[PDB]
């Protein structure tokens, strides 16, 4: 419902900008690490919806490896959370490799998508 | 880069990029149609979608096809939007973007979909396999891809920088002027391309006679001759050529159609006969090539051949100027042969 | 193929209720609409029974609600069942709703 | 006819057959890829390799020999095939180099070639052989952590750590004297064979192999190896069956033989006296399916391996196929048992009389190690013909009617319903 | 009609019958496949599931192959069920129903399914190219129906009752005594066939040297070469097949299979070199024949040939009793080629 | 819901004895005649219902002229049974060509399903 591009304009002014990077980035970290998807062997790129076409175009537009480790990573936090237990301290995933995997495509794919509507209601000089 | 064009007081205009991309310079093959179908994609700074909706909306239309030696990007435009295009034209050269997910899901099945067509058609099929039996690994590379050499990105990228380098390509066009033309191909990102090697060789390129192929077709039955010419040779072949499929012979009823594909070093006469029946194209290219071995007068096609030359060579801006006079008769003598579809019911290169 | 995949009212109830393929990590709280659906029946079932001797006049509403509470057999129960399914149906649809906006079941493809 | 003598150590065993032509002398150990870890695992493809490498088959063709070997879930053999006159060179080969010093089969350029050899043929069989590894995963979780549940090929982690002192080391524990079985089929007489294995001394060792701690017991399990590349949805499921000397074997096998194997593409398989195949023939539920019955010393397995194209009714397949095995415990007919009996007694023929006879010394060595003599086929032809329904029904009621299955798949199985279904669709309500 | 049967104590024979009527001797091409997708049909009498079923209760197995000469109708029973097998085979030979309703139901979905599996792998479509270019339309007809030329049923019947003639087929069998066989071959319907003329000619096939062919094909690249050979010089081909085969070369790692081809007449040997790379196969092939061009000595394979011909002639029917033992060498002169596959990176006949 | 072989063989007793054919045949032909379904320009074999599968199969089995000419013969029925009109007297059909078509296929698919039928209920002899 809200489109990536705006999270990241918003999140890049935070990040580049000196007083607010240092005073909103660790609430950030304590953030993440408050809310428990790393300790079911997710990273955060599993948790966003898939049932935008965007999501979509995204989920095909993915490598044939990242999206099998992907596949595994979710099938393996549905078992972890049937059992009603959590994964052990040496499968969580650690904070070094939460890394982006998907949101250059989901930025390519909004950005085509925008442009797609930018010029579908274009004004030539009346 | 030599960038030379014609002017007319008219309203629409042309203008065409000629590289020397085709499957004669391809490494690994299909690799050439992969590049033309991947053409006019996305670029850095702006999409395929937008320069297509953009230009609808200045009036003009974009195309990228391939023979056996060109890649010829063209542009179709009103007058009035050259260097537009022009500039089109060079970031479309440049710095197209070589995107995977563009690979797989739009370029792919366009080449599935043309390598389809012309393997439903067995005319096509006889021309390359004709092509491929006279020059094996230099002209007779298979012009569309098919999957049999696996090619993925990387060879399409490099087959790119090693082919749209600037001392490679021409510039053509027909209703700019020349000038402001010669101005905005400067100006631009097409004179900021790495000046390369040159890919056109002078040698003539080692054919080889008497081969014959027999490739198993459903459907119409072709029997294709063909004939590896020089460059002193060419004239004699083209009305050769003008006299076959014309009324003037005996044998334009029999055969489909002939023709020669001409290049810069030499060219190859091909001549196609075919029917849904086998015993008609067994016939019927027995009795061409039994006639064909007897000498055929070539002076009544000479006036006539002109005029199909003039209106072959309007089209094109690289026109090869053959004299027409110093012909007078034609012998065959040696000659390629394949046989497409009903095989066990066509003649073999013995018995014709 | 299968008669309950073949004839068209079991290939209904199969698809719903016998092999519609439920997501494999769903906990008790999605049980709540199975609870609903029950409770619904329960309603309608002892409605009816109700019905059967409820009187709905202005002079024989109360005193058939009552004579419903003390002469008819087993009445006590139907009334009392009525009574507080009505407040269980009401409680666990609360559950349902709160269940399918906290789970963020509200959102884009339902 | 099938003549058996105990030696010194070894025991012979032979059949004459005098109208065959390629004599054919070997010995079967009774050793094969369930006596090990799981760790020293695919060392008897590899001594299989060994013995069939160039240096060793170069000097077995330049006299005149062409070498044969079958590893399997109990024995494993080495075979010296050969013309009839010329068997004595046979045995004094296999003497030389096999039984006494083995020193010119196991440096490490053999060794190594031979190893990378395996290793990518083990490789290759993994990629690109889709029913027989499901067929082996199905055996590695029935039968799972005991020494039954292992890979004969071998697993590839378990194959590049293999050096020469654990072939040497299974050499020194597992080819004995009171372990093996030299055997001959072919023309050879009888006593000329034991005269040329009792003129020259031929004796491996004396001891014997290691007895193992744990016993074959089956696991009811489910795998699934799901690789929605693929074309095909190769399932697999078997419950457990009555091994090798026991009672209920040629029921077991004839229970196998009454619903057959099928192949939906020739004319000829479509037309069986199978009632499965008219559940199974209107929307084309399976390409091929064969009900196998493997009896091992310890257990073996009962079930049937099937493709299947159409892999949307996946569960429908199993489902018919399982009625189908319900209907031995309740309802099995008589025209079943006979046409049955006629047609496994035609499929023992063919698999005991056939051209070849290295086969042969596979299925005598296997049968005489196990059982200590080999029963003709006029026995077994008459335990057979003895079979009644209501020995079919009791078999089926002990080891079919709602007992554990293992379940084996690969390919595109989503539409494979998951296991209590299908384990509780092994028990009907009486319908 | 030769009756040829033998005895054994064993408990399952076998009975077969064979007819000269493989693709030798088809007059369009897949109309043996048919006949032989055709054999074990409807007959006049009784069904092709009242057959399958009461022999399936008499406990026995009906079966139909084809090769380049033969078509073999085998049947394996119990050993007591001889007259009702022989009396089978007799009624499918004869009176076979023909009908159009299952030649499209029955006939063609098992044709088309086994021209899929017979393409889908890369060597048999290069053997039959080697002997499509080796014998033109002799020997050289595709094994299997494909669409091309369309065949009918009427040719079909016509080609049943010319190959299932009397003369023709010859009955044999294992685990039958010869006197009840040839009992019950006469007061049958099999004595009562047409006795028309014997399709076999024995004088040599008219082969041609020296010629290539290049198929192109996605997946496994083989290379073949193909030697046709004479009746005379079988055993020394024979000898050079179960040399190079064998452990007794160090040309046993690069060539994956070679076989020789045995007939009446004489023979084809054949060698396949199949790789997924196809470097691998231009190496290997150029190392196979630059090695055979020098001269190979093949008595050392001698005693490994008869014995490996023993054991592929134990079962077959038709023993061709060869001497080798004089063979002394090999020396290969001209061959025919065929590449399929990656077919640019593989070489040429003028490159071995 | 009655077989075709029934049909032919209670048919075929009453057509070849000839004291049963002069008393059976015109009030058959009368029968058909007032029935009225030739002069919707049918053929009696489309008038099968084709809900069976034997019935399913001998169409199938069926040529490629007669099914095309059946198809028409049926959809022409519909269009002037829509209408409430019948043919005229041109485009009725005669009885010379009201000939079974449809019935060999009828008879032997039937005999081929009855075969099955009774080679899977068959008995040795116990
Ligand atoms: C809501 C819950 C819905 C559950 C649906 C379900 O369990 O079906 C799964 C299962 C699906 O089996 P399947 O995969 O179709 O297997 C078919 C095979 O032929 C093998 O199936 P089968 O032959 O084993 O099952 C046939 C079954 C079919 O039974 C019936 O349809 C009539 C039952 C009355 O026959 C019986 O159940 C006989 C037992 C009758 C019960 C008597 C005592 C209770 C009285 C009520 O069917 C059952 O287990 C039957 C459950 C009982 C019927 C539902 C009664 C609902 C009444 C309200
Ligand atoms: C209230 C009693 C239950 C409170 C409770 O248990 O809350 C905790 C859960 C947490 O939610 P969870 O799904 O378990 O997430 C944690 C999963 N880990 C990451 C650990 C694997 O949260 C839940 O279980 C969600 C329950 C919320 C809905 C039930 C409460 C309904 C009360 C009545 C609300 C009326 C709303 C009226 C709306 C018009
Ligand atoms: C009487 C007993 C007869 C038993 C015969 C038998 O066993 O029924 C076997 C059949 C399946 O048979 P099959 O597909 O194997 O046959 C294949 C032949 N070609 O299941 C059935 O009929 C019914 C299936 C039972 C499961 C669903 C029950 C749903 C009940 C309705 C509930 C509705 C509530 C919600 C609204
Ligand atoms: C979208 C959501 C809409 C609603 C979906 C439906 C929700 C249903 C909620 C109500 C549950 C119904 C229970 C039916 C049980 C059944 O039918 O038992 C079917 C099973 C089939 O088991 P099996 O043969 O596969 O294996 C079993 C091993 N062979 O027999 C059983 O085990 C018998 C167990 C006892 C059955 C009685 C239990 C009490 C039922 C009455 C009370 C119901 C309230
Ligand atoms: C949606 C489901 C239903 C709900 C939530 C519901 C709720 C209620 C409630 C709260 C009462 C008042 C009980 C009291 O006096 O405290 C009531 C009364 C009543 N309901 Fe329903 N009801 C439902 C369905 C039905 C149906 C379908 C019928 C008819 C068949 C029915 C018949 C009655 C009757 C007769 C009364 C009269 C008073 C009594 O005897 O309880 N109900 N209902």
């Amino acid at each position: 419902p809200q489109s990536f591009t705006s999270i990241a304009r918003i999140g890049d002014y935070i990040l580049k900008s000196p007083v607010l990077s240092k005073l909103c980035v660790p609430v950030a970290n304590q953030f993440i690490n408050l809310a428990g998807y790393k300790k079911l062997g997710l990273k955060f790129d599993d948790l966003i919806a898939e049932e935008n076409p965007i999501m979509q175009t995204a989920l095909r537009r993915l490598p044939e490896d990242e999206s099998y480790a992907r596949a595994y990573r979710i099938i393996r936090a549905h078992q972890t959370e049937l059992t009603h237990h959590l994964l052990p301290r040496n499968e969580w995933i650690k904070a070094q490799e939460d890394v982006p995997y998907l949101l250059p495509y989901i930025l390519e794919a909004e950005a085509a998508a925008k442009e797609k509507d930018e010029l579908d209601n274009i004004e030539v000089s009346k | 880069l030599t960038v030379s064009a014609r002017d007319a007081p008219t309203k629409i205009s042309t203008l065409a990029v000629k590289v020397h991309g085709g499957s004669r310079y391809a490494t690994k093959d299909g690799v050439a149609h992969l590049l033309n179908r991947f053409n006019f994609q996305n670029t850095n700074t702006r999409s395929a979608l937008k320069l297509v909706r953009e230009s609808e909306l200045l009036g003009g239309t974009f195309k990228s096809t391939l023979d056996r030696e060109y890649i010829t990007l063209k542009a179709t435009f009103l007058k009035d939007d050259l260097p537009y295009y022009v500039n089109a034209l060079a970031d479309v050269l440049y710095k197209t973007a070589f995107k995977p997910h563009e690979l797989t899901e739009s370029v792919l099945p366009a080449a599935r979909y043309d390598y389809a067509v012309a393997e439903q058609c067995p005319v096509k099929s006889a021309e390359d396999q004709l092509y491929a039996i006279t020059f094996r690994k230099g002209l007779g590379n298979p012009l569309l891809y098919d999957g049999v050499e696996r090619v993925s990105l990387q060879d399409i990228k490099d087959f790119a920088d090693k082919v749209y380098t600037k001392e490679n390509l021409e510039v053509s066009g027909e209703n700019v002027v020349e000038a402001d033309l010669k101005r905005f191909v400067d100006e631009s990102l097409l004179s900021t391309l790495p000046a390369g090697k040159s890919l056109v060789s002078k040698s003539e390129p080692k054919f080889f006679l008497g081969e014959e192929n027999r490739v198993r077709f459903i459907g119409d039955s072709v029997a294709a001759i063909g004939i590896p010419v020089n460059k002193a040779s060419l004239a004699q072949y083209e009305v050769l050529a003008n006299y076959l499929t014309s009324a003037l012979s005996e044998l334009s009823g029999l055969i489909s159609s002939a023709k020669l594909d001409k290049f810069t070093d030499g060219g190859l006469f091909t001549l196609f006969v075919r029917d849904q029946d086998s015993a008609v194209v067994s016939s019927n290219i027995k009795k061409i090539v039994a006639d064909l071995k007897k000498g055929k007068d070539l002076s009544p096609a000479i006036n006539y051949t002109k005029l199909k030359n003039a209106v072959q060579n309007e089209s094109v801006s690289s026109p090869i100027e053959l004299n027409f006079d110093a012909v007078k008769d034609f012998k065959l003598g040696k000659f390629n042969y394949v046989a497409v579809g009903d095989v066990s019911n066509l003649p073999y290169l013995d018995e014709l | 193929m299968a008669f309950r995949k073949s004839n068209v009212y079991l290939s209904l109830v199969n698809s719903y209720i016998i092999d519609s393929p439920q997501p494999s990590s769903i906990n008790y709280w999605w049980n709540m609409g199975s609870l609903l659906g029950l409770c619904l029946v329960i309603q309608i079932v002892t409605g009816i029974f109700m019905a059967m001797h409820y009187s709905s006049n202005i002079e024989l509403a109360f005193s058939s609600v009552e004579h419903i509470m003390r002469d008819v057999h087993n009445g006590y129960i139907l009334r009392y069942l009525h009574a507080n399914g009505a407040s269980f149906f009401f409680m666990v649809m609360f559950m349902h709703m709160a269940k399918g906006l906290y789970y963020g079941s509200y959102r884009s493809p339902r | 006819a099938e003549v058996t003598q105990l030696s010194n150590g070894i025991v012979v065993a032979t059949e004459h057959n005098p109208s065959a032509h390629t004599a054919s002398v070997g010995v079967v150990f009774g050793s094969g890829a369930a006596n090990e870890n799981p760790y020293n695992n695919g060392v008897s493809n590899l001594w299989k390799n060994i013995f069939l490498s160039k240096e060793n088959s170069a000097v077995a063709a330049k006299e005149g020999l062409a070498l044969s070997s079958n590893i399997s879930r109990d024995f494993q053999s080495y075979i010296v095939s050969s013309l009839p006159g010329s068997t004595d060179k046979s045995l004094d080969f296999l003497n030389q180099s096999f039984i006494q010093q083995k020193a010119n089969l196991l440096s490490s350029s053999n060794f190594e070639a031979t190893k990378k050899s395996v290793l990518k043929q083990v490789q290759d069989f993994e990629e690109n052989d889709h029913p027989n590894r499901v067929l082996e995963h199905l055996h590695s979780t029935a039968f799972q952590n005991t020494p039954l549940s292992l890979p004969t090929r071998g697993t590839l982690e378990s194959l590049e750590n293999l050096v020469v002192a654990d072939l040497e080391s299974f050499a020194n524990n597992h080819f004995l004297n009171s372990n093996a079985v030299v055997v001959g089929t072919g023309n050879i007489k009888h006593e000329d064979l034991v005269n040329s294995i009792e003129s020259k001394n031929l004796s491996l060792q004396t001891g014997t192999k290691p007895v193992l701690k744990k016993k074959a017991a089956f696991l009811g399990s489910e795998v699934r190896l799901r690789d929605d590349t693929l074309p095909k949805a190769w399932i697999s499921l078997a419950v457990e069956g009555e091994p090798v000397n026991s009672p209920n074997y040629f029921v077991a096998k004839l229970a196998a033989q009454i619903f057959g194997s099928y192949n939906a593409f020739e004319p000829a398989s479509r037309l069986q006296g199978i009632k499965l195949l008219d559940n199974i023939q209107e929307y084309q539920l399976c390409d091929n399916f064969n009900h196998f019955s493997l009896s091992y010393k310890d257990s073996g397995l009962w079930g049937f391996s099937t493709a299947t194209r159409n892999v949307t009714m996946i569960d429908d397949l199993i489902h018919f196929t399982l009625k189908q095995w319900n209907r031995l415990t309740i309802s099995v007919t008589d025209t079943e048992v006979e046409r049955a009996k006629s047609l496994l007694k035609l499929q023992l023929g063919q698999l005991y009389e056939s051209g070849n006879p290295v086969n042969d010394a596979n299925l005598l060595g296997a049968e005489v190690l196990i059982k200590g003599s080999k029963l003709s086929l006029g026995e077994a032809f008459k335990k057979i013909d003895a079979i009644t329904v209501k020995d079919v029904k009791a078999w089926a009621g002990k080891r079919l009617w709602d007992q554990d299955i293992a379940i084996a798949g690969t390919g595109q199985i989503e539409g494979l319903l998951d296991y209590m279904r299908i384990r509780s669709d092994m028990s009907m309500m009486r319908w």
